[PDB]
């Protein structure tokens, strides 16, 4: 017949092939599909949902509810910070198990810009006013407020609207990021410090409490599929 | 806007601290078309007699309270004419608006997490064993959270922080849902559409979805200050439709 | 091109009355503030793409789901064969990739790997031909084998592939094959209408039964196969996302599990080092 | 039969060839090329449209 | 030659592959067709043929023509049920040996509406009514005519037109149905009762026979061919 | 499109003299009514259709017709070949499939799966080539070789196909080969006109023998061999539809049985439990 | 010689291509897709057309 | 699909033909035949272009 030649990688098997292959039963007739609400078409539909983010992670807190609140108090104040950790989305105790650290998880480089949402869930009569900074990661964290006001930051004040987005930019010397980072690949500190301090009303709780949440931008970016260090196995289920 | 009005049936809904209205992947509640129905016969449709307000029971908002759930449309066996036509019809298909509302103060403080997880699949405090349906959810009441380790032996695993499914409850936030922040909100409404792989299923072995009230950020107040903060929740049925008439059952 | 990222457009100082960081969470919403709206940014032309994170990239590449012993021993016909009822929950790397979704409609490519040794032990073979297996699917309800050398080997219309030893993995094509319109990987459910009985996903599965033997005697010695079934879902679309899971699965039928801590833990809150 | 469609590359002969040769269509390559999205239904699932500058309540 | 490459699932037998292979004797003569008659073009042919149902099936009535007949009778009546049984098209005792239920255990999957057809072999002088009643399987089977009612029922008035056809209708949730069921895939019951009974003038037979009939309608499907668990054997046929 | 089912088209109440419940099986005659005549239905679209339910879906998957054996000893040459007159009886799988329809015309593939191993005693081989094996197809008339090594392994015109192991299954076409115009599956005749000989259809069963042989001698030990054929039957057409068999078939050349029972008893006539 | 024909597809790129390449009718694959059929002789096998709703006798 | 290109002979039937099979950029085959150059960059780095026949300094 047809003279041809096996080039090498015959008769191999890639996991990741994209080939065709005999039907087992065919002339199947397949049920019609029906409009179930909630397609997903893409992985970033579900890393761009916002997710309580355990910051307050420190044993013993990550076997209770305290774990994804964050302390704050009255008198005097201002020379403590609020929180502060690492930003690293993908390898952080913080952050990794969120809705957009389990996703980063399944992939090895990453890319794009990460919101931060603060949502404050003291009283209604509480007032108060934050530092939200963000740092490059040139140089030392920062250890007072006047370290932390270089770097980007914005000023919350809590009022009528009880949220506050801290947009963290993408600022590196590469088009991506490894999600297991590294000395080279490092992004910076998120600090969180007390701009001017909680005023409450007599008869009103003295302390409060603040939640954290995470998503991605529009312009975030994974590649390079892998498997997740999250779950293992020793046998087979039965 | 802040002030909202739901009129489903013969009866209303009236709030006047409101964040908005999710609606559930998007899409609203309708009726099964032509194109995707399975049953041969003639679909029953009460229009006003089903698809109206029910209000369940009430809980209390303690200081260490944990959470609860409520497993639809399970809750609503003996609420109305929606649980009459459950008995005698063999298949249903709804749609859901579940307003759920707790005003305390501008004194108190505290947040809620209201989420519509579809097929809440739980798990058993006795690993390598199965629940029971009476531990899955009660005649009206509410089956709550323990901030511990569920030590019994046919029980869901009512920890808090696994949410009874075995995920984390922070990431619960991929489901309809809406907070309760007693700072800025008074009630929280989400409209739910039928979401299932089939077409229409029967409504008595089959928990289309669970409602969850998770309190993140705890409930404070001062001495002076009331010390019972109810929630209350109010559920709706929507273009509500059903097949297979027979015989009662049960009973 | 498809299927790029937004661009960041460039951004100057202001002082508005328009503030876009202050929202409101309450109302269930995801805020759409990209980074212009809280410094200034310059204009870049981002030319990433989300190829490599669509359903039908991440989903069609192919796993293990079974790991199956045969003999071509004498006693013990039980294990003269391998059994499997189809299911996506026996190794875990697959079936946590599935539970991040609810629903799931997909075509597949099987693809089987058969890896045989030497059994130890006296009177061994010294010159032995190649092995040929015999791959049935028994739809739900058939002819089970009892043995190996059986009347339901013959299979009419059961599905069989053959295949000897030293030649490529063998490899079908199989449609969405469901009752329903999805495959449930969650079932809040009962089996019977007076909620009693079996309690989850296991009721819905009913795919049938996967049966692999030796086609060949052999006459003197014995010799252990290992069948490895993989998985590939292609022409994927997905519903209703679910949260990842956090503890350890225990059981290939059941959500049970025992309670996990949220994340490792970590030494103050502010914990910026080092 | 000769779909003759584009490979991928990055932006800064470029087209490939594939016939389907089996009479069934869960026979066919994955449609590794089709990118569309539509993330509104979970980060905007409202029932009233949202503007950033204009305030939530 | 050319450069080729094998994908994995080389060298295999499929046994339900559709690929062309060289001919043994080339260039042979067949025979010409001749048009014999009753071509079967599906196998939805035959199972739109009435067949007769033992649903008289309890030992000792399969051994001999027992099976396939219904006793009705005279005095007084209607405390007592006429017949009842499970539906169950391709694993039940009553007929999944008819010439539906054969056809049906060659497939996994099944769907669509199935026809019971009543004949009454009485003498023509005999009246009577019946209830033909059929129940969705969301409660428990019903025990009277007060329980019967309420299902899908017609109601047979025996005349000069002997049969009656009691269409089951296809309501479940799903598309397809399992040929070996459980309790998922239930379809629920089949009953008869009296509606007022014989009256027979004096010398005639006080009792009766009703015949029973099982076929499919135009919109019966069959999927996923396998076996039939029906037919055995030990060794080849000598 | 096709090939699809019917639609039920909606119905409301009604009150008529046409009835189309009532009717009347005398006349040999199955009804066509649809549910929409005694009950309320509605518009669904059904798009459900019959392509697995054809004719030529149905029978053509391969199923297993004989197992033959054959060695490579020395002495009883015999064993050293095997022989099979070309029969669909001896396997039930494929006899109970073919026997719902009484003629049958179709071409076919047929798929030889040989499986060796090697036979124990002493003086083994150690070191052995591959083993080549030559399935020789004798027309109804030829000469039928005696033995392995005879003058009738030639095959100037019997087709034959030589096959080495550790490749594919060999596999070739065959057409329509019979005298008359269908295979008929049931002959309700003779086969002298004097109403004596050969009552059945194994008098029309003249296709000729098969007969498989090693090529190779060794010259060192035995290895036994097993011979699957596999009848894959196409471009079918079929007339005059049986009723499929009860009883379990007994010989390979008769239908006589023994007489069974209809069903599978039930505790009660109403027995609609549990 | 490029016979194209459409895939099997479920109603809610779908065509393939087939060469003969055998000199013999016998040689080709199986007519899959040949869905005719005529239930009228087996379901309906009267001399006269019979009416559901018209009364048999 | 059919990209025919020219063979590689030496200067005193030369055609060839090449498919893309697969849908990725680097499946490709190498690129052989690009034959551009540029040595300017490093034998004249200068900011004045100097002649060959003039002199330097
Ligand atoms: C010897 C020939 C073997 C033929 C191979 C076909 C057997 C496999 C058929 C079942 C595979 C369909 C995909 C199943 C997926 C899971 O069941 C769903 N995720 C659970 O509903
Ligand atoms: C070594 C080369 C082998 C060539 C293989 C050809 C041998 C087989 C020819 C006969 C097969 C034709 C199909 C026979 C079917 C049954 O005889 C009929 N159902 C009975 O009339
Ligand atoms: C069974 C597949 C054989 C290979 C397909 C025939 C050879 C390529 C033909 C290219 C033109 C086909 C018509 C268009 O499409
Ligand atoms: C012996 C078969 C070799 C393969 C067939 C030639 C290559 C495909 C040619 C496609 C156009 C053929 C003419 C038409 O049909
Ligand atoms: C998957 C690759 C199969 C081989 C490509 C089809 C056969 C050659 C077709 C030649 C014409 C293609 C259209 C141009 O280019």
């Amino acid at each position: 017949g047809l003279p041809t030649m096996l080039t090498p990688g015959s008769n191999q098997f890639l996991t990741s092939d994209d080939f065709q292959s005999p039907s087992a039963m065919p002339q199947f007739d397949v049920t019609p599909e029906m409009k179930i609400p909630g397609e997903v078409h893409n992985l970033m539909e579900i890393a761009e949902v916002d997710s309580v983010v355990p910051v307050n992670n420190t044993k013993e807190n990550i076997n209770s509810m305290e774990a994804y609140r964050i302390p704050v108090t009255g008198g005097d104040q201002l020379h403590t910070q609020v929180f502060g950790f690492q930003m690293q989305p993908g390898l952080n105790s913080v952050f990794k198990r969120t809705l957009l650290g389990e996703i980063l998880n399944y992939y090895a480089h990453w890319s794009g810009s990460v919101k931060l949402t603060f949502v404050f869930c003291g009283s209604a009569m509480a007032t108060g006013k934050f530092l939200l900074a963000y740092s490059p990661p040139g140089a030392s964290p920062p250890q007072n407020r006047k370290q932390a006001m270089l770097g980007t930051h914005v000023i919350w004040d809590v009022g009528l609207q009880s949220s506050c987005v801290l947009c963290i930019p993408w600022i590196s010397q590469t088009h991506y990021r490894l999600v297991q980072q590294d000395e080279y690949t490092s992004a910076g500190y998120v600090t969180c410090w007390y701009q001017t301090g909680l005023i409450v009303p007599p008869g009103a709780p003295p302390s409060c409490t603040i939640l954290c949440f995470a998503s991605a931008c529009n312009d975030f970016s994974v590649r390079m599929l892998r498997d997740t260090p999250f779950i293992e196995q020793t046998q087979l289920l039965q | 806007d802040r002030v909202r009005s739901i009129t489903l049936g013969n009866s209303t809904i009236t709030t006047q601290e409101c964040a908005n209205v999710v609606v559930g992947y998007g899409v609203w509640p309708s009726y099964l078309q032509d194109n995707e129905a399975t049953a041969e016969d003639q679909p029953t449709q009460p229009d006003v007699a089903t698809c109206r307000f029910y209000t369940l029971d009430s809980i209390q908002w303690q200081k260490e309270s944990d959470g609860w759930w409520w497993k639809f449309p399970e809750a609503l066996k003996n609420m109305g004419l929606f649980g009459q036509n459950m008995e005698y019809h063999y298949l249903g298909r709804s749609g859901y608006t579940i307003h759920v509302q707790c005003n305390a103060s501008k004194f108190h403080q505290g947040c809620l997490l209201v989420v519509c997880v579809p097929e809440a699949e739980m798990g058993c405090s006795d690993v390598e064993r199965e629940v029971v349906a009476a531990s899955l959810s009660s005649e009206d009441t509410a089956k709550s959270f323990s901030r511990t380790e569920s030590n019994g032996q046919h029980t869901v695993q009512t920890v808090v922080y696994n949410a009874g499914m075995g995920v984390g409850v922070g990431n619960l936030t991929i489901f309809p849902h809406q907070w309760i922040n007693l700072r800025t909100n008074n009630s929280a409404t989400i409209v739910m559409p039928y979401i299932n792989s089939v077409p229409m299923d029967n409504m008595f072995r089959h928990y289309n979805f669970t409602l969850m009230i998770i309190p993140f950020a705890k409930l404070e107040y001062t001495e002076q200050a009331s010390n019972y903060v109810p929630i209350t929740v109010t559920v709706a049925p929507m273009c509500a439709e059903y097949n297979g008439l027979r015989l009662a059952s049960h009973q | 091109a498809v299927a790029r990222v937004a661009d960041t457009m460039p951004t100057g100082p202001r002082n508005t009355e328009s503030v876009p960081a202050l929202t409101a969470v309450e109302t269930g919403h995801t805020s759409q503030v990209v980074p212009g709206d809280t410094m200034q940014t310059r204009h870049v032309k981002n030319y990433h793409s989300r190829t490599e994170s669509s359903i039908e990239n991440f989903l069609c590449r192919a796993a293990c789901v079974y790991i199956a012993t045969y003999k071509s021993a004498g006693g013990t016909p039980t294990e003269r064969y391998a059994s499997w009822r189809i299911n996506t929950r026996q190794m875990v790397q697959l079936r946590r990739k599935f539970e991040l979704f609810t629903y799931l409609r997909f075509d597949m490519e099987i693809t089987f790997v058969i890896t045989s040794t030497q059994d130890p032990g006296t009177q061994l073979a010294q010159d032995m031909p190649v092995l040929t297996h015999q791959i049935m699917y028994i739809p739900p309800g058939g002819p089970v084998p009892n043995s190996a050398t059986d009347f339901a080997w013959q299979s009419s219309t059961n599905p069989s592939i053959f295949w000897t030893e030293g030649c490529a993995p063998a490899r079908m094509s199989v449609p969405f094959i469901s009752i329903g319109n999805a495959y449930s990987n969650f079932y809040d459910g009962w089996s019977h209408f007076t909620q009693e009985g079996v309690y989850g996903f296991n009721s819905l599965n009913n795919m049938g039964h996967i049966y692999v033997r030796h086609v060949n005697e052999q006459s003197l010695g014995v010799s252990t196969s290992t069948l490895r079934v993989y998985f590939k879902p292609k022409h994927v679309r997905a519903w209703v996302p679910r949260p990842p899971r956090l503890s350890p699965y225990v059981k290939s039928s059941n959500v049970n599990f025992k309670p996990t801590a949220v994340t490792t833990e970590r030494k103050d809150i502010n914990d910026v080092g080092t | 039969g000769a779909q003759v469609s584009t490979q991928k590359t990055g932006a800064h002969t470029i087209h490939y060839t594939n016939i389907n040769y089996y009479k069934d269509a869960a026979s066919n390559s994955a449609n590794r090329q089709d990118f569309t999205q539509d993330p509104s239904k979970f980060t905007e699932p409202m029932k009233d449209v949202m503007i950033k500058s204009l305030p939530a309540l």
